[PDB]
RNA sequence: GACAAUGGUAGGAGAGCGUUCUAAGGGCGUUGAAGCAUGAUCGUAAGGACAUGUGGAGCGCUUAGAAGUGAGAAUGCCGGUG
RNA sequence: AAGCAGUAAAUGUGGAGCCGUAGCGAAAGCGAGUCUGAAUAGGGCGUUUAGUAUUUGGUCGUAGACCCGAAACCAGGUGAU
RNA sequence: GUAGCGGCGAGCGAAACGGGAAGAGCCCAAACCAACGUUGGGGUUGUAGGACACUCUAGUUACAAAGGACGACAUUAGACGAAUCAUCUGGAAAGAUGAAUCAAAGAAGGUAAUAAUCCUGUAGUCGAAAAUGUUGUCUCUCUUGAGUGGAUCCUGAGUACGACGGAGCACGUGAAAUUCCGUCGGAAUCUGGGAGGACCAUCUCCUAAGGCUAAAUACUCUCUAGUGACCGAUAGUGAACCAGUACCGUGAGGGAAAGGUGAAAAGCACCCCGGAAGGGGAGUGAAAUAGAACCUGAAACCGUGUGCU
C-alpha cells in the first residue's frame, strides 16, 4: 500500500533548521558530570616557604601555586549543562524535512498492522527479509506494542520507537522507514 | 546575577522616541544676581546628553 | 549570671551612638534589687526586678 | 546522513585566542600594550565614576517626581478596526481574543489615527475627540 | 591576460596547520599496531607520507561536534646530569 | 517561565509574564500631535513607528576574572625545659 | 533591577496581584455546675461566641486522650537459565577463509590474540527457616448532634500604649506607619478594642496580650544498584602504594617519595674463573639486550673504534 499525507511528506528539506535540530539533540545527554580543584580547593599549604629576602631565591607565596608540582590548576572543567532551546515553529518544520527526505530518496514502505501476539526474534527476522529492507531500519506503529518492541530488539540495527515519540536523530540514523497504515494517519495530523 | 542600573543617573534623564537622553540644565541653584536676563531666561530650555558623554554612560541606563 | 526570679528580666546588646554616627557595643543592665521574699520553705535573698515588687507584692 | 554535514555558510565562526604564539597577532601582551593600570590582571576603572574630574551625572540636577496613582490605557487606532464586519458589538472582552489587544492596563483608549471605513459601534473606558468624530459621521455610535 | 599593489612595532581584519575526545560512515593490523631511531622525500608556511631497524597490540582516513589544544625565558616548580 | 507527562531522554502540554504596534509633559493630562506661552506666533521632542525568538563571533558589567609576589590587619588557639 | 533607601556618593533592594507543587485543623483561661486556693463536668468566637433560659434529640494513636493480640508485600543468603564445528598462519585463535545455529538473551568481564553460541553472566521465571520493615480487614480504647437565646454575666493587665536610649523591618530618625529590648509613667471592657505608611473624621476588613500541628523544602560521614564527548601514575583525593605513614618541631602543627617480568615460575640442574660479588657457556621460553635494580627505553652526559682535516 502507499499512503501519504501528501502535505508534510512533500515538502522540501530544509538543511538550516536540520542541522541545527540535530547538535541540539546530540548536545542534550551530554552530562558534564567533569571537575577539578583550584588553589582553595587543594589541601595544605597555608604558610609561607620562606622568607621574601634574604636569599637567592625567587619569591613564593604557597607550595600549591599553579606553577608547584602537586597543586592548583587554573581554568579547567566545571559542572554546566549543554543544552538550548529552540522555538516551536522551527522543530516541526525540521520533523518534517526529516520525514519528506526519505520520501525523496525512495525510503518509505507502508505496511498494513502487524499480528505479532507473541515474543519470537527468528519470526521478525522473517518479514524484514521478505519486505526487502535494508540493514538499518525503524519501526513506526500507533502506541506501544508489547509482544512486538519485545521482538526487533535484539537485531543488530533495527529500531521501534512510536508515533507521538519520533525524533530527528532518530530517524535521520536509518536507511529506512516503516510505518503502520494506522500509524501514518497519526503522524499526518500532529504534523503540519 | 543581573545587571543594576546607576539609581542616582535615573533621577536625572529620560529616553526618548529615537533612543537619546534628555537632561536638565546646571547653574540653576542661586547666585541669580551675578547672570543676566538672557543668561537665566536661556538656561530653562532642556538639551540633550552629547554624542561624546554617550558612548562612556551607555550602559548605565540598560533598563531606563 | 544575674537575672530576675519573678519573670524573665535579662540585659541586652546595642550601641553607642556619638553625634558622628559611631558606633560602639554596650549593655542595658536591669533595675536587680536583692529583697527577701516569702519561699514554702525558708524565705530567700533572691534577685528581683523593681517592676515585679510594684502592683502589690509580699516581702 | 549524519556522516555529511553542513552548516550554513556564514554561520559559524572560530573563537580567539590571545597568548599563543607570535604569528597571531596576539602573543606576549595578548592585546592589552604595555604597562599601565588597564594591562594588569583585573580589569580598569568603572565607566560610572572612574574618580578623578566629577562625573557627569553629578554635575546635573535632578527633575521631577513619580505618580503612585498613575493610568495607563491600551491603544487601539481606527487603522486596526477595519478588519471587523459591519454591524459588530465591539467590546474590551472581544478585542483581546480577536488579537488587537495583547493586554489591558487600566481600560481601553481609541485613538483616530487612520480611517475606519466601516460600520461598527465601539465600546471602550475613554475615547478622543477626532476618534468619536469619524465613527458618527460615517455613521455608528460610541458608548463608555 | 592587461594594468597596478605587496618594508614594518603597539594595534585592527581575514585565511589556514597540528594535539585529545564524541557521533556517523568506511578501512588497516601477530604475513606485526602505537611508540622510538636513521635517511640524499613531498608542500608558500604551520606540517604530511614512504622504506628500513627496534617494538609486541592497537590505530588511522572523510564530514561535523566539544576543548585541561601548541612553551625558550617568570632569581618559575620537580627529576636527572655536567 | 516554573510545573505535570517522557530513558537524567529533546517534546507534547502549560499564555502568569516579557518586547513591539504612539508619543509628549515634573505631573494632572491630552493624543498624530504634545509641551513652553496671553497666543504653532516661534521653539523642543514625536509623525523613522518591522519587529520578535534562538544562536556563532567581538566587547562590556557582577563574581579571585590572564598568571605569580608583599611590608600588613583581624579572629580562635599553642608555648617560661 | 520596578517602588523606594543612600556623605541621594559607593552601593543596597522589596512586597501585593497573578501562574504552579502540597493542602486536615484543633485544644486551654474565664462566666457556670456538683465536690475539697483545689479535682471533674461545662465551655472556645467576629456572616459575634459562650454561660444562662424554653421542647428536643462516628475510633482519624502525625496535633486532635492514649496501651495491646490482629495479613499481604518488602529487606537481609541463593537456585535454574537458549545456541559452532572445521581448515590455514602462530608459542597460542576469539582473527582470516568456509559452511551452520540461537535470540523477551548482540549489557559486561574473563579465557595463551579481536567470542551472541568456551567460562562467570545477561533477558526472563522461581525461592526464606530466622530477624527487621512498610502497609492493610476486623478487634480493643475513646464518644449524643443542632435552631432559638443580651433585663443580667464572661471573652487573656502592670498588659496594650506613651516619653527617653538602642535594635530590627529593602527603608541610615527622616513626615516612619507596622514589630522587639532596658528604665519610668500607664488605658478601655461589644455604645468595647486594633489595623488600612505621620495625624483627625467617615467608611471597610479583622478580634492582640495562653498553647500544639503532618505534607510540598535544605543537606550527605554512610548502605545498595548504575551513568560520564571525566583523570590514566609530575594526572586523579595529601595518599592505586601496608600514608596522615618515613621525616621535621617542647608543642599546637606541617608532610613526602615509591605502580608494569611472562600465557604459565616453567625463577637458569650441571661445568669453568673467583674467597665472594659478578661473569662465560649449557638449559627453560615464542622471545633472557623479557633474569625480580625485570614491558617499551627519548635527551642531557660519560666512553670505545674509524673516513677526511
Amino acid at each position: 500500500s502507499i499512503e501519504l499525507s501528501d502535505a508534510v511528506f512533500g515538502i522540501e528539506p530544509n538543511n538550516s533548521v536540520l542541522f541545527e535540530a540535530i547538535n541540539l539533540q546530540r548536545a542534550s545527554l551530554r552530562q558534564g558530570t567533569h571537575a577539578v580543584k583550584n588553589r582553595s580547593a587543594v589541601s595544605g599549604g597555608g604558610r609561607k616557604p620562606w622568607k621574601q629576602k634574604g636569599t637567592g631565591r625567587a619569591r613564593q607565596g604557597t607550595i600549591r601555586a599553579p606553577q608547584w608540582r602537586g597543586g592548583g590548576i587554573v581554568f579547567g572543567p566545571t559542572p554546566r549543562s549543554y543544552a538550548y532551546k529552540m522555538p516551536k515553529k522551527m522543530r516541526r518544520l525540521a520533523l518534517r524535512s526529516a520525514l519528506s527526505f526519505k520520501v525523496q530518496e525512495n525510503g518509505l514502505t507502508v505496511v498494513d498492522a502487524f499480528n505479532f501476539e507473541a515474543p519470537k526474534t527468528k519470526e521478525f527476522k522473517n518479514v524484514l527479509s521478505t519486505l526487502e529492507q535494508p540493514k538499518k531500519v525503524l519501526v513506526v506503529t500507533e502506541n506501544e506494542d508489547v509482544n512486538v518492541e519485545l521482538s526487533a530488539r535484539n537485531i543488530p540495527g533495527v529500531q521501534v520507537t512510536t508515533a507521538q515519540g519520533l525524533n530527528v536523530l532518530d530517524i535521520t540514523n536509518a536507511d529506512s522507514l516503516v510505518i503502520t497504515e494506522a500509524a501514518a494517519k497519526k503522524v499526518e495530523e500532529v504534523l503540519g | 546575577p543581573k545587571m543594576k542600573t546607576h539609581r542616582g543617573a535615573a533621577k536625572r534623564v529620560k529616553r526618548t522616541a529615537s533612543g537619546q537622553l534628555k537632561r536638565s540644565r546646571a547653574f540653576t541653584s542661586h547666585l541669580f544676581a551675578n547672570k543676566s536676563t538672557k543668561q537665566k531666561r536661556q538656561l530653562r530650555k532642556a538639551r540633550l546628553v552629547s554624542k561624546s558623554d554617550m558612548k562612556r554612560v551607555k550602559q548605565l541606563l540598560a533598563y531606563k | 549570671g544575674k537575672q530576675c526570679f519573678v519573670t524573665g528580666r535579662k540585659a541586652s546588646t546595642g550601641n553607642r551612638r556619638s553625634h558622628a554616627l559611631n558606633s560602639t557595643k554596650r549593655r542595658w543592665n536591669a533595675n536587680l534589687q536583692k529583697v527577701r521574699i516569702l519561699v514554702d520553705g525558708k524565705p530567700k535573698k533572691v534577685w528581683v526586678s523593681a517592676r515585679a515588687l510594684k502592683s502589690g507584692k509580699v516581702t | 546522513k549524519l556522516h555529511e554535514l553542513k552548516p550554513a555558510e556564514g554561520s559559524r565562526k572560530e573563537r580567539n585566542r590571545v597568548g599563543r604564539g607570535v604569528a597571531t597577532g596576539n602573543g606576549k601582551t595578548s592585546g592589552r600594550g604595555h604597562k599601565g593600570q588597564k594591562a594588569r590582571s583585573g580589569g580598569g576603572v568603572r565607566p560610572g565614576f572612574e574618580g578623578g574630574q566629577l562625573p557627569l551625572f553629578r554635575r546635573l540636577p535632578k527633575r521631577g517626581f513619580t505618580n503612585i496613582n498613575r493610568k495607563e490605557y491600551a491603544i487601539v487606532n481606527l487603522d486596526q478596526l477595519n478588519k471587523f464586519e459591519d454591524g459588530t458589538e465591539v467590546t474590551p472582552a472581544l478585542l483581546v481574543e480577536s488579537g488587537v489587544v495583547k493586554n489591558e492596563k487600566s481600560g481601553i483608549k481609541i485613538l483616530g489615527n487612520g480611517s475606519l471605513d466601516k460600520k461598527l459601534t465601539v465600546k471602550a473606558h475613554k475615547f478622543s475627540a477626532s476618534a468619536a468624530e469619524a465613527i458618527d459621521a460615517k455613521g455608528g455610535a460610541h458608548e463608555v
